[PDB]
Parts: structure tokens; C-alpha cells; sequence
């Protein structure tokens, strides 16, 4: 209605005074800067200005800090890590670590877990740094985890031992997926789904050797049974057995037999295809 | 053929299974929505009457 | 000969019944659970309206008890 | 043959791949369900501390400012 | 060990001396202390598994409460009260319940009213085996929701209603509040499904009230909702009203029993059905 | 009692007492008991069941409040008086809906904002049958949303402004809406599944301004998701495509009546269904 | 070490400060500060891994609360201190629970002593390898939970406890368990369908004590109810029930096999098998 223009003049001159209250500097004065600071930051982001009002909420997030009082600053700073997502990552970064590093000081697990998750996603999303983001959902599920929340802290675990896979650190990933389905299978609710983690498993111990995936799969089998009467485990033993003999016809057709009746993810077909050109010369 | 209904009813199975199983955990979930929806009013109510006492006293 | 046409007839009905008891569960699961998000919408309601008086109440009375 | 096996085939294979796919459908629900259900867990104890920090808040300050 | 004698012992003893404390006023701290001892006193009874003595704790304390300017703590200790006779004697219940339905509406909320209101019916038909009480109750419960645009739960106390109101043969009103909640039904994602459903019943209502009603009210129906002529109610009613329509009752008696054998048919679908039988 | 006589009367009485006593003291300490009365006088006429009475009261005590320093509470009155009016007066609920709306807005809040908005756009479809002022609402409430980092809600906002603009003929905003939403849910494990869903209403759009279009975006959604070639979607947009190339109206026809015959069509479809319909019989 | 040395460094400087604020007052200020800093010293050893000295902190912060007059405070830093310690010492972690829900229910909150109780009974199976006490705990927990009127929570400790006492040879206690289940879910519209499942396990309590007790429960079962009639598990009842009347094991085994090849076994209904082929 009243256009970008007009919010941003006012913008303006409310940044304007508050750095003349600011500047004619006791308590009154600085609490009506950040209140000023906070309206303008408000109105930049209904104009749609996505930098302006990034910088007025960390000059609140300072004032604040200067003064005594700690969780208005932190809240300011991850307003602004909010506002940056589309303006800067590093900002947005570097004032959620901030927010990250005044809320662990008092204690507040849950909320420092999902601000280091979030930085995460920013890391996986944009950027293609892969090692900060596996140590960031390490630090996460360990922040989870230490407040019994193994239901929470089991999907930063499977992430993380996705990318460990897709790095070739199959030890860490085999580690996980078998402790993700060593705890699944007790519970009754997730026991369907433990199934696929096993299978996983067996998968990235193929990708080492023939006779560790066959010894991985006998053990599997003992101490889960069920695993044994499962497509996924025909589909090994199939493999196992044909790759023995140097037969890439009937690897390839037992894949594609596998694909038809159900598609595989991107990180299945990898995997297919690193184990064929390792293991099958 | 056979072979396939056997599949099929496996799969019925198995999903009716899951399906139970997910009416009684969401038949929990409700009783605790309700137990919180309980408890806000009170809390309101009580946070009111502190606030308006607070005002006029002073 | 007959035995297998009375497999086939007799491995028919059971499906049909299992998909209507899934039907009749999973009807009453979107009743229940349009119900509960009406409920959890109206909880969102009190809480906002709970946080923003608190935070009227102590910026008031802080300000009163500062001023004296 | 004819319409015979081309139906049997066809319909048994789609029949499975749909059933699949609920397979696949429900085990997701739970376990998002499951994240919501800890969720409001997580809830219900703040909540109740929250309710006894205000009763016993606002009762001793009233005591405290009438008797002075 | 949880022995109640200890328990008890010490229920007694606090409510004797708060007692004491209270009947020596004859300057406001004696109800105060008076009624904390008795909450007090109460909360140990129904620790000790006697009801009858926690909800009398209860009533007091919140008599001697309302008795100051304080009214919502009466609600509060009358609903605990309910809520501990709800063992016991039904009617000194609904009595509390009723009085902090007045004091809540009063007030000027009324979901809380309508929850009260729907246990109180619950108590009602429980209970008291007594229908008309719960429908009023439900009625009014469905109102207060509505009046706060709470679709679902006023859409939930209208089919109790009408159902009760079938079984007491009051066709109108259940018809009328099928053909509501069923047009309502209609226009929603996930409801959808459902609006078959009440329209059959509805539907059943009209078999009683006369054949022809029922069979224009067939047409009706599939006209407004193409999608209900391929559902097996409507082919199990165009069947009936086929044998219906020649004095046949062994054609009626197959279809019945073919329709039952898929799905089992609840009291009321059975009870109405052995209705429509026997009036020819 | 539930008599609707004497309640009706002892509200009107109420009111005139707390008219009679705002007047007295206007010959601050008084003007919350005003409002408070004022109050009192809105839930007793809401529950006597004349709502334009509780409606006016309402808006009454919001006005009293505004004159006073305090936002909160008339916003809070206005959102009552606008809910009152719903039902009698839809102009004076959405008066009332749009200046609360401001309200929250210069506080700051802005989900509340967007429920208000979505709010006001179904009334606005519901009763006054306005289709362009529904599609700025939604619009705006769909920004909001994304503004707060809600998907969900931004995405239902876009899905319904879409689905309005593709009735009003413009195709190429619900192509967009479309395409944008199928990638969304493209990217994301759960609503993977209903992502064909989405491309397919975008196919039916391309055909609406040419086939030759059509079989472009057919072939590019192909291309991107492998997986809608085998949903039945694909096969009947190839078909009609074909029928449309060797003029056989018969063809379409029938092909349209079978998957009818397998499954039926919401309005959108058949509407959709017809206008190619008629734009292909006008080629033969 | 990195972060492991310098925060351990920091709680031990932390404490140290406690225990000289709280010699050198032995005035009310002093004492919170202290406890302050010992509950900030708590944290900062849960920020190292280190367990043990953060429960320890918080039970002296506990302590600390409690020789002042607070309670809520006492008590949030007993079941901080029990959850601390459940890593290490389970026996701490108990005491500290017990404590917890002392308190809690000297006040008269019942619904967080369910709770507390159903975390002790878990760590008393989980580490301790021990039933009776987890019964006791779990009886307490479904009581404490059906006073407030809350089913499923009941319904499901009950459930545990019967299966556990049915593991234990007490048969009367898991059968009645289960009959009130059964009857209770059977009236409900949404878990109509799983009652068949308890009175099946019912039956096989029967059938541990005799035959004619189990065809007896069967038959009574089946007359409460036909839709437990179903083929399913109650052609397998009869059948189990006509090998044993005939002393014929490899029917019973033949059976077995045949209805674990469709759906598979639990170890509990294996082990009820074969305790049943054993009496023969």
C-alpha cells in the first residue's frame, strides 16, 4: 500500500533518532534506542528489506548486551540470524553461534541443539562444506541425547552416518546403523522400519568385501530373524552368491529386477554402483 | 498366484497392525492435549487476577 | 481341480474385509485428528495471549517499582 | 489366457506396488507421530512449572505487600 | 506401605482442629488458614481412598472460599468436588457441577461450561439411565460450542442428539440433523468420506415415517450427491425397497442377512431394521 | 433461567445503567468500570442471542479503550465485536477484522495477522462471492507466512490463489504456483509422493493455451522426475495429447468417460476437462 | 581435553567458593548464592561428561533448598540429581525419585508421581533385574493414574503388570487384568477391533490351569461378544483344545507351525505354547 518507500523513510528517521538519543548519553535513553532500534528492524522487515533490518536487530542485540540483560540480546541476535537467511549465511552464522554460545550458559540444551541444527542445514543447503555439518549433528545429537531424548536423538544420527557413508568412512557408518537398529528392534512401534537400517549395514559391508558382507549378514540373521525373511536380504544373498563367479550379467539383472518392482534413492544406486566397479573386477 | 494373495494378506496385515497401534498412541496424545488445554485456563485466569490486584494496588 | 477353486474363492473375502476395517480406522484417525488441531490451534491462541500480558505486566511493573 | 492372464498379472502387480506404498506411508506416520508425541511431553512439565512458580509468586506477594 | 490408618488419623485430626480454628471467629486469616487445612484435609482423604469425606472437605472449603469476595476458587474447589463424588452419589455431582456451570458462564467463558455440561449428560445416561436430561444437556453443550465456532464438537453432540432422539422415535429431528451434518460434511478434504453415512441413516428414518418419503428422499439424495448411487447402503435400500414394495419378506430377509454377513450391524442399525420388518 | 425475555431485559438494563454512568463521569478511575460493564453488557446480549447488540457493545468498549493508552484490550474487543458480526453484519466484521489487523501489524505480530487475513478472505469468498479481493488476501497471508519461515501454511495459500487465478483464466500464475509448489514437494521425503499431483494440474494449463505447449512441460517434467512417467497422469495426458493431433474427438471422449468411469472428478477437472474439449471440437 | 580440562577447572573453582561462602556464614543471601553457584557448577560439569559430580552438586543444592524453607526448588533439584544419576548409580537415582515423589505428593499432584514412579520401575527392571518391585511400582502408578479419570494410562500399566505377573506363574491377577481390559475397550467405538487379542491371551491363562477351565472362558467369551467368534484365533483355540483332549502332540505341533508360518510368534506366546504341549 504505502510502498517500500515510505516504510523506509521512516525507517530512516527512527534510526536517525535513536542515534541522537544515543548520542546525548542514562537508562531511559538506551532503553528507548533498543525500543526505536527494535520498530525500525520491525518495519525494514515489512518493507521487505532483508539487510537493513538484520543490522538494527544486532545493534539492539549489543545494546542489550552492554547493558545487564542477557536473553533479550540472545533473542535479538537469532532474529537477526533469521533476517540474514536470505541476506548473508555467514552473518546468520556467525550470530547464531553467538545466540548458541549465551544460551549453553545457562543451561538450555534443547534450544542451542536446534540453533546448531539449523547451522547445519545452512552448511548442507548452500554451502558444501560436509565435515562442519557432521560435526555440528554430532554436537546436536549429543545435546539430545544427554537429555534421554533417544527418539530425537536418533535422526541427526542417521544423517550423520549417511554422510559418513557418502564420504567413505564405512566403519562410522556401519557403527551407527547397527546401534540405530540394535535400539529400534526393541521398541515394537519402530521394529517394522529396523529392517531397512540392517540391510543399510550390510550394504556398506559389501562395499569393503564379499566375505565380511556374507559374515555381517549371518550375524544379522542369528540375532534378528525376521531380517532373514525380507526382500532386501534375498536381494544380498542373491548378489553374494552371483558375484562370486565374476557374472556381471546377473548382478545387472537382479538389480533391475530389484528397481522394477520399487525405485531406488540416489544414495542406493551410488552404492550399486561402487560395489559393481570395486568388487566385481 | 497363490504366492501373491499370500503377499497381499501379509501386507494387510502388517498394516492393520500398524494402524491399531497408531489409534491407541494418538487416543494418548489426545488425553494429553486435553490435560494441557485443562491446565491453561487456570493458568490464565490466576496470571489475571495477579495483574489487575498488582495495578490496583499501586 | 476343485481344490484350487475353492482356494482361489476362499482367498478373496479376507482381503475384502481387512481393507474395510483399515477403511473404518482410518476415517475415525482424520475425524480425531481434525479435532485435535482445532484444539492445539486454540491452545496456540491462549498461549500467545499469555506471553504477551506477561510481558505487559513486568514492563509496567518494573517501570512503576523504578519510578517509585 | 487373453483378458484372463493380462488381468490376473496386472492387477495382482499394481495391488502390490500400491500396497507398498501404504507400507511405506504408515511407517512415516509413526514415526512423526511418535516426535510429536515427546514433543508435547516435552510440554506438559514446563507447563506445570510454570503454573506452580505463578500460584506461589503471586500468593506470597500479596501476603507480603498487604502486611506491610 | 500405604496403610490408611495413618492417612486417615491424620485427615481427622486437621479437620477437627480447622474446625476449632474457624468456629472461634465469631481478621480474615482464619477462612484462609481455614480453608488451606481443609483443602489440606480433603487431598489426605482422597489419599485414603474415602471419597464421601474428601468431596465433604471439598464443598466446605469452597463454601467457606465463596463466602469472600473470591468466587473462581469456589468453581474450582466445587468441580474437584464433583469430581471426587462422581464415586459414590451421582447427584451431589451434577449439583456442584451445576453450580460451577452458573458461577463459569457467569464469568462469561463458555467452553468450559459446555465440557461441564457434557459430563454432566455423561452422568445422566451412565448413571441415572435417563435420556431426556442428556439430550437437553447435549443440545445445550452443542449450542455453547457452536456459538464459539467450534464445528467438530457441536457437529459430535448433534449426532448424539439425533441418535437419542431416533431411538425415542422422534424422526424429525434426527432427520433434520442428519441432512445438516451431512451437508456440512460434504464440503470439507478430509470429512468427505463420511457424508454417505449420515445420509443413510437418515435415510433409515424416513423407511419408518413411509416407503414413498423414503424412496423421493433416495432421489434427493444421489441428485445432490452423484456419488452416493455406487455405495452399498444405497443399493442395500433400493433392494429393501424393492421387497418391500410386493409384500415379499424372504427377498427382504436375504439381502439383510448378505448385507450383514461383510459387516456385523450395530444395535441401532438392527433394532431399526427389525422395525422396518415388522410393519409388513 | 433460560428465559430469553428476561435476559434481554436485564442486558438492556445494564446497558442503559452503564450509558447513564459513562455520561456522569464525563461531566479515568470510572472508565474501567465503563469498559467493564461494557463488557459484561456484550457477553450477556451474546448470550441472549441478539448479536448486533453484543456486536455494538463490543465495538463500544474497544472505542473506550482506544481513547485510553492500551491496544491489546480494544484489539482484543475488536476481534469479538468483528466474530459477533459474522453472522449479522459481514462489512462491520471485516471493518472490525482489518483494523485489528493494522493493529497487530504496528505491534509487530504477524502469524495472528495472517489467520485474520485468511479469515477475511473466506468471508470475502463465502458470502460476497469477491474473487480478486480473496486472491490479495491470500496473497498477503501467503507472504506473511513465509516472512515467518511456515511453509505449510504459505504453501495452502498458494495452492488456493492458484486454483482461483487458474478459474479466472489466468494460467500462467497457477503454471507458476504449481510448478514452485511440485518442486517443494519434490524435495522433501513425505509429500514426494503427491508431487506428481501438482505437475499434472500444470500440464492441464499448458494445454489450455497450446498443445504444443503441453507436450513441452509434459516432456519436462518427464525429464525431471523420472516417476511420473508411470503414474496413469502421464499415460492419459499422452493419450488426449494424441487424440488431439488426429482430430478424433471420439477418441478423447471415450478415454475421458472410462477414466471418469474409473474414478470421479472434482468440478476443476471437468471444468478443465470441458474447456479443451470444446477447444479441440472447434478444430475438427 | 580442550573444553573437558578448563570446565572441570571451573566447577572445582566454583565449588570451592561454595564450600568458603558457606563456612563463613555457617546471612540468607550467602546461602543462595551458594546454592546457585553449585547448581551453575552442576551444569558446568554436565557440560564435560562428567555425571557423577553434577549429581553430586545438585543433591547438595537439593539439601541446600531444603534446610531453607522451599520445597518445589528442593524437589526439581532431587529429580534433576536422580536423572543425573541414572548413568551411573541406579540405587542414587532411586532414592532421589522416592524423594521426588514424596514431596510431590505431600502437596497433592498426582499426575508427575505416575510418572517418577513408572521411571523407577523402569530402572529397577532395566538395571536391577527385578519384578516384584517393578509390579509394586507399576500397581501404584495405574492407581495413582485412574483417580484422575485418565483410562489409557491405567489401561496400559495394567496391561504390563498383567503380563508380567502371567510371566511370574500368577495366573488370577492376569486374567482379571485382562477380562477388565477386554470389557472396557469392547464398549469404546475406536478399540473395538483389539479386544479379541486380551481374551485370547485370557484363554491361554485358562489353559494353563486345565482344559475345561479354557473351554469354559472360550465358550463364555464367545457369548459376550460374537465378533470374537472369528475364524482367526478361535479356530486356532479349538483346534489346540481337541489335540490336547486327544493326547495327540503332533497335531498340536502341526498347528503351531502352520499358524506361525502366516503370522509369526512372541517369545510370550512361545513360551505359553510350550509350556501348554508340555502338560499335554
Amino acid at each position: 500500500g504505502m510502498d517500500t518507500s515510505g516504510k523506509q523513510a521512516e525507517a530512516m528517521a527512527l534510526l536517525a533518532e535513536a542515534e541522537r538519543k544515543v548520542k546525548n548519553s542514562g537508562s531511559s535513553k538506551i532503553e528507548e534506542a533498543c525500543e526505536i532500534y527494535a520498530r525500525a528492524a520491525n518495519m525494514f522487515k515489512m518493507a521487505k528489506n532483508w539487510s537493513a533490518a538484520g543490522n538494527a536487530f544486532c545493534q539492539a542485540a549489543q545494546l542489550h548486551l552492554q547493558l545487564q540483560s542477557k536473553h533479550d540480546a540472545a533473542t535479538c541476535f537469532v532474529d537477526a540470524g533469521n533476517a540474514f537467511k536470505k541476506a548473508d549465511p555467514q552473518e546468520a552464522i556467525n550470530c547464531l553461534m553467538r545466540a548458541i554460545e549465551i544460551y549453553t550458559d545457562m543451561g538450555r540444551f534443547t534450544i542451542a541443539a536446534k540453533h546448531h541444527i539449523s547451522i547445519a542445514e545452512i552448511y548442507e543447503t548452500e554451502l558444501v562444506d560436509v565435515e562442519k555439518a557432521i560435526a555440528h549433528y554430532e554436537q546436536s545429537a549429543d545435546y539430545y541425547k544427554g537429555e534421554e531424548s533417544n527418539s530425537s536423538a536418533n535422526k541427526c544420527l542417521l544423517k550423520v552416518a549417511g554422510y559418513a557413508a557418502q564420504l567413505e568412512q564405512y566403519q562410522k557408518a556401519i557403527d551407527i546403523y547397527e546401534q540405530v537398529g540394535t535400539s529400534a528392534m526393541d521398541s515394537p512401534l519402530l521394529k517394522y522400519s529396523a529392517k531397512d537400517y540392517f540391510f543399510k549395514a550390510a550394504l556398506c559391508h559389501f562395499c569393503i568385501d564379499m566375505l565380511n558382507a556374507k559374515l555381517a549378514v549371518q550375524k544379522y540373521e542369528e540375532l534378528f530373524p525376521a531380517f532373514s525373511d525380507s526382500r532386501e536380504c534375498k536381494l544380498m544373498k542373491k548378489l553374494l552368491e552371483a558375484h562370486e563367479e565374476q557374472n556381471v550379467d546377473s548382478y545387472t539383472e537382479s538389480v533391475k529386477e530389484y528397481d522394477s518392482i520399487s525405485r531406488l534413492d540416489q544414495w542406493l544406486t551410488t552404492m550399486l554402483l561402487r560395489i559393481k566397479k570395486t568388487i566385481q573386477g | 498366484s497363490l504366492e501373491s494373495t499370500r503377499r497381499m494378506l501379509q501386507l494387510v496385515e502388517e498394516s492393520k497392525d500398524a494402524g491399531i497401534r497408531t489409534l491407541v498412541m494418538l487416543d494418548e496424545q489426545g488425553e494429553q492435549l486435553e490435560r494441557i488445554e485443562e491446565g491453561m485456563d487456570q493458568i490464565n485466569k490466576d496470571m489475571k487476577e495477579a495483574e489487575k490486584n498488582l495495578t490496583d494496588l499501586g | 481341480a476343485l481344490s484350487e477353486i475353492e482356494t482361489r474363492h476362499s482367498e478373496i473375502i479376507k482381503l475384502e474385509n481387512s481393507i474395510r476395517e483399515l477403511h473404518d480406522m482410518f476415517m475415525d484417525m482424520a475425524m480425531l485428528v481434525e479435532s485435535q488441531g482445532e484444539m492445539i490451534d486454540r491452545i496456540e491462541y491462549n498461549v500467545e495471549h499469555a506471553v504477551d500480558y506477561v510481558e505487559r505486566a513486568v514492563s509496567d511493573t518494573k517501570k512503576a517499582v523504578k519510578y517509585q
